[PDB]
C-alpha cells in the first residue's frame, strides 16, 4: 500500500519532466527561426502526440493501477483505450516517417529535399497520423460490437480484442514488427551510407544507436508479453502488465530527449529558453 | 498596348456566344482584368471581374451565375462567354486593365469594345447633368452624389472617374478622388467630399468634349453613374 | 471584414507576390554554391573553362545538378568587407598553384590567405574545396629544383609524391577549427577530365553533412 | 604617385584647410536650438497616442 | 621630390590640427550641461515583414513615410507597404550579390546595386506594369557599396573603389570624379538641400564633397577603424559615423570637429548603419551583436535599447516624419518599430 504511494512520486515526477520537455520544444519549433524547416515539422507533430500522451494517459493509467482496478467507470475505460493507442501509435508512425526521411535525405540527397515541399510532407505528416485512427480506433469500439456483448469488466480496464490471437497478433504486427524490421534495415542504410571522416561516421553509429536501441528496449518487453497474455492468463502474474506498461510511455518522453540532445542548437535554444524564464 | 476585343454581333435570344480580346503589351498574368458594357443608348454597366491567376471572380447581380468568365495567361487573352442571352443583354462590350497595389491606376486602359445585338442595399451614384452646354475656354463643375460613403476608414475615397469622347473607348481621368492618371493633362482637378463630389475643369479646350461616368471602388458590383453630354 | 474593395485586391496581389516569390527561393536554395577563390594568375582560366570588372558567375551541370561558380577573386579590393556576402556558400574552391615556389615567393601569401579564409567567422561550417593545380609543371621543377627553399621546416627527400603529400598536409594543418569543417585535397592537370566528378563526389559529400545538420542528427 | 600624386595631395589639402572654421560654442548651440524648436515634431520623441500613430493595427 | 613634398603635407596637417584645437571653445558634452533627460524610450514593433528568404543587407524609405525597399541576398527586391503589410513589387535581380537599395524621391525609379560593379535603377510608375531596368550603370571598378537620389535625373554612388561617382540619367555616364579618398567607400547620405555629401572610406576618414563642383571641401579624420555608416543631421549641419571600432560620432561641417564619441564599454561589435530620427534629437545605430540601439544625441547618454532580431542588423532608417523606424537584420524579416 505504502510502496504504491513512494512510486507514485516519481511516477509524477517523470510526467513532469515529460510535460516540460514537450512544453518546450514545440514552442522551440515556432519562436525559433532556424528550426523552423520542413524538417522540423514532423518532430513538431511528435511533440504533439508526446503531450497528449503524457498528461492523459499514463496519468489515467496510475490512476486506474494505484487502486488495482478502475473504480471511477467502465465508460471512461471504453474512452481511454480508444484515445491512449491512437497516438501511442501515430508517435511511432511518425518516428517511422522520420526514419523513412532521413533515409530518403540520406540515399537521395539532391533529389529527395527538392522533391518533398510543404504540402508533399502535410499530405504524409497526416497520413501517419490517420493511419493508426483508421486502424486501431475502430478495432477498439467495434469488436465488443461485432459480438454484441462486452469482453471487459466493469472493474478491469483492458483490450476488447487482446485474447484471440488472430486479432490481437494481427493489431500487434503492424504497430510493432512491421516499424522495427523496417527502422533496423533503414538506419543500417544511413550508417552504411554516412561514411562517404572517422569522427562523423562514428557519432552517426552513436547516434542511430540510442535512437534505435531505445525505442527497441522500450517496446519489446511490453509487445512480447502482449503476445504471451494470449493463451496462458496463468503463465504470467498480472501485475506484470502494470510494470510493463511504462516502457512505451518512458520512450515517449526520452523521444523529446533523444531528439533535443542530438542538435546543438535545440540545446541552445533550451538554454535561452530556462535563462529568459 | 493595344486591347482588341472580339466577338458578338446579329445574335437571337438563347444563344451563347463567347466574348474574347488579345492582350498585347503589358503583363497580362499581373493585372486584374474586368468586363464593363454600355448598352447602345445608356450608360456603363458592371459585368464581371477576374484577378490575377483567376484568383478571384465577382459578377454583377444580373450576370450573376448566368456568364462564365475566365482567362488565359499563356495566350495573353481574356475570356467571358454568355449563357441565354436576352434582349436586356444588349451592350457595348469592353475589357478593362485594372492593377491593385498602393498608389495604382485602377481601370486605366480601355478596350475598343464589342458589338452585341440580340433581336426578340446597392450604391447609387446620381447625376442629373445631361445635355448640358459648354463652350471652350471656361469652367465646368460636373456635379456627383452617391448614396453611401465613399470615405472608408482606410483614408482614401474609392470614387473614379471616367471620360467618353463621341465614338471613342472610355479613358480614366482622375483614379481617385482628387488625383489624375497618366495623359491627363492637369486642366482636370477632382473635388469631394462625403457622397459629394465635382469634377472641376480650371480651362477647358474643344477636345475633352463627352461623357463624364462616376464609379464607385468602395464595394462591389461597381455601380456607375448616368451620362452627362457636355453640347459644344 | 473591415477591408476595402482595393485593399482585398492589394491582400491578392501580396499573396501570389508570396507564392511567386517561394516558387524562385525554393527552386534557388536547391541550386549549390560554390565559391572559387585563389591568388592572381593561380590557373583559374583554365579550370572555369574545364568546366564549361565584378562577379563572374558560371552554371554547369554535373550529373542532373544547377551548379554556381562564383569568381569574385578578380575584385581588386578588401576582401574582409564582402566575404561576409558569401554566408551558405556549400563549398569554396581554393586553388594554389603548386609549381609557383621559386617564383619574392608567393605561396607564403597564399598561405596566408588559406588561413584567413579558413578561419574566418563567416567560413566556419562551409568546408573548402581545396585544389592543387599544374602538377605537371610541378613534377618538373622538383627534379630540376629542390623545394626546400620556401619551406626551411620541410626535411624530407626528393619524391615527388613524399612532397606533394607534405605540402598537401601543410595546407590542411592550418585551421584551427579542426572538427567544424573538412579539405577535400586534389591534384589536377590540364590533361584532366575528373576534375568535375571529383567536385560533385565532394558537393555530395557535403550536402550529406548539411542534411544531417538541418535536421539536428549532429 | 610620389610627385604628382604628392602635389595634388597638398594642392587640395590647401583648400580644405583654408576653410574658416567657427566656434564650437556657437556650431553646437546652432544644432541644440534645431532640438529644442523641433521637440514637438518628433514621433518618435513624445510616445503619439494609438490614434494618429498610421501603425496602430 | 618626394621629402620636399611630406614634409610640407605632414606640416600643412599639423597647422589643421592646431587650428582645430583652437576653435574648439567648449566641447558638446560641456554646452549640454543641466539639461532635461529624453528617459528610457519604449520602442514596439508594429510590423514584421516575412517576405524575404536571405540576408538583408540593404533598405530606404520613401519620401511619402508609406512605402519601403529591400535588398535581400536572393535575386529579389520587394517594395514593401508599411501600414499595412503588403508587397507592391518584388522585381527578380540580375545579380544575387546586391548591398544598395534607394526609392526616388517622387516614388518613380529604385537604384540597385551590389558586388557587380553595375548599378541598376529600376522604373516603377511604368505603363505596361512591370518593373523593368531603366539604366545599367557601368564604369565602376569595384562593388558599389550605397545609391543615393538627388532626384529622377541624378544618383550618387559610392563603390569600393577609392572614388565617389555622381552619375546621369539621360547618358549613362558619369558627370563628376570625386577620386579623392583611399580604401573601400562604404557608405554616404546626402543633405536636405542636396548640395553636399560626405563619404566614409575603410581609411577611417569622412570626406565632405561638393555635388556641384565636384571637389573635396573637408576631411574628417580622428577615427580609429574602417567606417561603415553616415547620415546627417536633419539641419544638415552635422553628421554622425559609424565604424567596427563599436564607436560612434557626431562630426559638425562648420567646425571641422568630432562633437561626441558615442562608445560603451559593453558593445565590441561595430555598426552596421545609422539613421538620426528627426529634430535630431535621436541617434539609431545597427549594430552586429543581433541587436540595435538609439543613443541620445545631445548628451551621449543612451536610451532604451532595441533589440527584437537574432542575425546581424545590416540597416535600418527613419522615416522622412519621424514616425517609424524599419530595422533589416541578415535575418529575412525586417522590422517596422515605433
Amino acid at each position: 500500500t505504502v510502496e504504491m504511494v513512494f512510486i507514485a512520486t516519481v511516477t509524477g515526477s517523470l510526467s513532469l519532466v515529460t510535460v516540460v520537455g514537450n512544453i518546450l520544444v514545440m514552442l522551440s519549433i515556432k519562436v525559433n527561426r532556424q528550426l523552423q524547416t520542413v524538417n522540423n515539422y514532423f518532430l513538431f507533430s511528435l511533440a504533439c502526440a508526446d503531450l497528449i500522451i503524457g498528461a492523459f494517459s499514463m496519468n489515467l493509467y496510475t490512476v486506474y493501477i494505484i487502486k488495482g482496478y478502475w473504480p471511477l467507470g467502465a465508460v471512461v475505460c471504453d474512452l481511454w483505450l480508444a484515445l491512449d493507442y491512437v497516438v501511442s501509435n501515430a508517435s511511432v508512425m511518425n518516428l517511422l516517417i522520420i526514419s523513412f526521411d532521413r533515409y530518403f535525405c540520406v540515399t537521395k540527397p539532391l533529389t529527395y529535399p527538392a522533391r518533398r515541399t510543404t504540402k508533399m510532407a502535410g499530405l504524409m505528416i497526416a497520413a501517419a497520423w490517420v493511419l493508426s485512427f483508421v486502424l486501431w480506433a475502430p478495432a477498439i469500439l467495434f469488436w465488443q460490437f461485432v459480438v454484441g456483448k462486452r469482453t471487459v469488466p466493469d472493474n478491469q480496464c483492458f483490450i476488447q480484442f487482446l485474447s484471440n490471437p488472430a486479432v490481437t497478433f494481427g493489431t500487434a504486427i503492424a504497430a510493432f514488427y512491421l516499424p522495427v524490421v523496417i527502422m533496423t534495415v533503414l538506419y543500417i542504410h544511413i550508417s552504411l551510407a554516412s561514411r562517404s571522416m572517422a569522427a562523423r561516421e562514428r557519432k552517426v553509429t552513436r547516434t542511430i544507436f540510442a535512437i534505435l536501441l531505445a525505442f527497441i528496449l522500450t517496446w519489446t518487453p511490453y509487445n512480447v508479453m502482449v503476445l504471451v497474455n494470449t493463451f496462458c492468463q496463468s503463465c504470467i502474474p498480472d501485475t506484470v502488465w502494470s510494470i510493463g506498461y511504462w516502457l512505451c510511455y518512458v520512450n515517449s518522453t526520452i523521444n523529446p530527449a533523444c531528439y533535443a540532445l542530438c542538435n546543438a542548437t535545440f540545446k541552445k535554444t533550451f538554454r535561452h529558453l530556462l535563462l529568459c524564464q | 498596348v493595344q486591347l482588341v476585343e472580339s466577338g458578338g454581333g446579329l445574335v437571337q435570344p438563347g444563344g451563347s456566344r463567347k466574348l474574347s480580346c488579345s492582350a498585347s503589351g503589358f503583363a497580362f498574368s499581373s493585372f486584374g482584368m474586368h468586363w464593363v458594357r454600355q448598352a447602345p443608348e445608356k450608360g456603363l454597366e458592371w459585368v464581371a471581374y477576374i484577378s490575377s491567376g483567376s484568383g478571384t471572380i465577382y459578377y454583377a447581380d444580373t450576370v450573376k451565375g448566368r456568364f462564365t468568365i475566365s482567362r488565359d495567361d499563356p495566350k495573353n487573352t481574356l475570356f467571358l462567354q454568355m449563357t441565354s442571352l436576352r434582349s436586356e443583354d444588349t451592350a457595348m462590350y469592353y475589357c478593362v486593365r485594372s492593377i491593385y497595389y498602393y498608389g495604382s491606376s485602377p481601370f486605366d486602359f480601355w478596350g475598343q469594345g464589342t458589338t452585341l445585338t440580340v433581336s426578340s442595399s446597392d450604391i447609387v451614384m446620381t447625376q442629373a447633368t445631361s445635355s448640358v452646354p459648354v463652350t471652350p475656354g471656361e469652367s465646368v463643375s460636373i456635379s456627383c452624389r452617391s448614396s453611401k460613403s465613399l470615405l472608408h476608414s482606410n483614408g482614401n475615397t474609392y470614387l473614379y472617374w471616367f471620360l467618353q469622347r463621341p465614338g471613342q473607348s472610355p479613358q480614366l481621368l482622375i483614379y481617385r478622388m482628387s488625383n489624375l492618371a497618366s495623359g491627363v493633362p492637369d486642366r482636370f482637378s477632382g473635388s469631394g467630399s462625403g457622397t459629394a463630389f465635382t469634377l472641376t475643369i480650371s480651362r477647358l479646350e474643344a477636345e475633352d468634349v463627352g461623357v463624364y461616368y462616376c464609379m464607385q471602388h468602395l464595394e462591389y458590383p461597381l455601380t456607375f453613374g448616368a451620362g452627362t453630354k457636355l453640347e459644344l | 471584414c473591415t477591408l476595402s474593395a482595393e485593399d482585398k485586391a492589394a491582400v491578392e496581389r501580396s499573396k501570389m507576390i508570396d507564392r511567386n516569390l517561394r516558387e524562385d527561393g525554393e527552386k534557388a536554395a536547391r541550386e549549390v554554391k560554390l565559391l572559387l577563390l585563389g591568388a592572381g594568375e593561380s590557373g583559374k582560366s583554365t579550370i572555369v573553362k574545364q568546366m564549361k570588372t565584378g562577379i563572374v558567375e558560371t552554371h554547369f551541370t554535373f550529373k542532373d545538378l544547377h551548379f554556381k561558380m562564383f569568381d569574385v577573386g578578380g575584385q581588386r579590393s578588401e576582401r574582409k568587407k564582402w566575404i561576409h556576402c558569401f554566408e551558405g556558400v556549400t563549398a569554396i574552391i581554393f586553388c594554389v598553384a603548386l609549381s609557383d615556389y621559386d617564383l619574392m615567393n608567393r605561396m607564403h601569401e597564399s598561405m596566408k590567405l588559406f588561413d584567413s579564409i579558413c578561419n574566418n567567422k563567416w567560413f566556419t561550417d562551409t568546408s573548402i574545396i581545396l585544389f592543387l593545380n599544374k602538377k605537371d609543371l610541378f613534377e618538373e621543377k622538383i627534379k630540376k629544383s629542390p623545394l626546400t627553399i620556401c619551406y626551411p621546416e620541410y626535411a624530407g627527400s626528393n619524391t615527388y609524391e613524399e612532397a606533394a603529400a607534405y605540402i598537401q598536409c601543410q595546407f590542411e594543418d592550418l585551421n584551427k577549427r579542426k572538427d567544424t569543417k573538412e579539405i577535400y585535397t586534389h591534384f589536377t592537370c590540364a590533361t584532366d577530365t575528373k576534375n568535375v566528378q571529383f567536385v560533385f563526389d565532394a558537393v555530395t559529400d557535403v550536402i550529406i553533412k548539411n542534411n544531417l545538420k538541418d535536421c539536428g542528427l549532429f | 604617385a610620389s610627385i604628382a600624386q604628392a602635389r595634388k595631395l597638398v594642392e587640395q589639402l590647401k583648400m580644405e584647410a583654408n576653410i574658416d572654421r567657427i566656434k564650437v560654442s556657437k556650431a553646437a548651440a546652432d544644432l541644440m536650438a534645431y532640438c529644442e524648436a523641433h521637440a514637438k515634431e518628433d514621433p518618435l520623441l513624445t510616445p503619439v497616442p494609438a490614434s494618429e500613430n498610421p501603425f496602430r493595427e | 621630390e618626394l621629402d620636399q613634398l611630406r614634409q610640407e603635407a605632414e606640416q600643412l596637417k599639423n597647422q589643421i590640427r592646431d587650428a582645430r584645437k583652437a576653435c574648439a571653445d567648449a566641447t558638446l558634452s560641456q554646452i549640454t550641461n543641466n539639461i532635461d533627460p529624453v528617459g528610457r524610450i519604449q520602442m514596439r514593433t508594429r510590423r514584421t515583414l516575412r517576405g524575404h528568404l536571405a540576408k538583408i543587407y540593404a533598405m530606404h524609405w520613401g519620401t511619402d513615410s508609406r512605402l519601403l525597399v529591400s535588398a535581400s541576398q536572393d535575386g529579389k527586391l520587394i517594395i514593401w507597404d508599411s501600414y499595412t503589410t503588403n508587397k507592391v513589387h518584388a522585381i527578380p535581380l540580375r545579380s544575387s550579390w546586391v548591398m544598395t537599395c534607394a526609392y526616388a524621391p517622387s516614388g518613380n525609379y529604385v537604384a540597385c546595386g551590389g558586388l557587380d560593379n553595375i548599378c541598376s535603377i529600376y522604373n516603377l510608375k511604368t505603363r505596361e506594369g512591370n518593373v523593368r531596368v531603366s539604366r545599367e550603370l557601368a564604369g565602376h571598378t569595384g562593388y558599389l557599396s550605397c545609391c543615393r537620389f538627388l532626384d529622377d535625373n541624378q544618383i550618387v554612388t559610392s563603390s569600393g573603389d577609392t572614388t565617389c561617382a555622381l552619375w546621369d540619367i539621360e547618358t549613362g555616364q558619369q558627370t563628376t570624379t570625386f577620386t579623392g579618398h583611399t580604401g573601400d567607400v562604404m557608405s554616404l547620405s546626402l543633405a536636405p538641400d542636396t548640395r553636399l555629401f560626405v563619404s566614409g572610406a575603410c581609411d577611417a576618414s569622412a570626406k565632405l564633397w561638393d555635388v556641384r563642383e565636384g571637389m573635396c571641401r573637408q576631411t574628417f579624420t580622428g577615427h580609429e577603424s574602417d567606417i561603415n555608416a553616415i547620415c546627417f543631421f536633419p539641419n544638415g549641419n552635422a553628421f554622425a559615423t559609424g565604424s567596427d571600432d563599436a564607436t560612434c560620432r557626431l562630426f559638425d561641417l562648420r567646425a571641422d570637429q568630432e562633437l561626441m564619441t558615442y562608445s560603451h564599454d559593453n558593445i565590441i561589435c561595430g555598426i552596421t548603419s545609422v539613421s538620426f530620427s528627426k529634430s535630431g534629437r535621436l541617434l539609431l545605430a545597427g549594430y552586429d551583436d543581433f541587436n540595435c540601439n538609439v543613443w541620445d544625441a545631445l548628451k551621449a547618454d543612451r536610451a532604451g535599447v532595441l533589440a527584437g532580431h537574432d542575425n546581424r542588423v545590416s540597416c535600418l532608417g527613419v522615416t522622412d516624419d519621424g514616425m517609424a523606424v524599419a530595422t533589416g537584420s541578415w535575418d529575412s524579416f525586417l522590422k517596422i518599430w515605433n
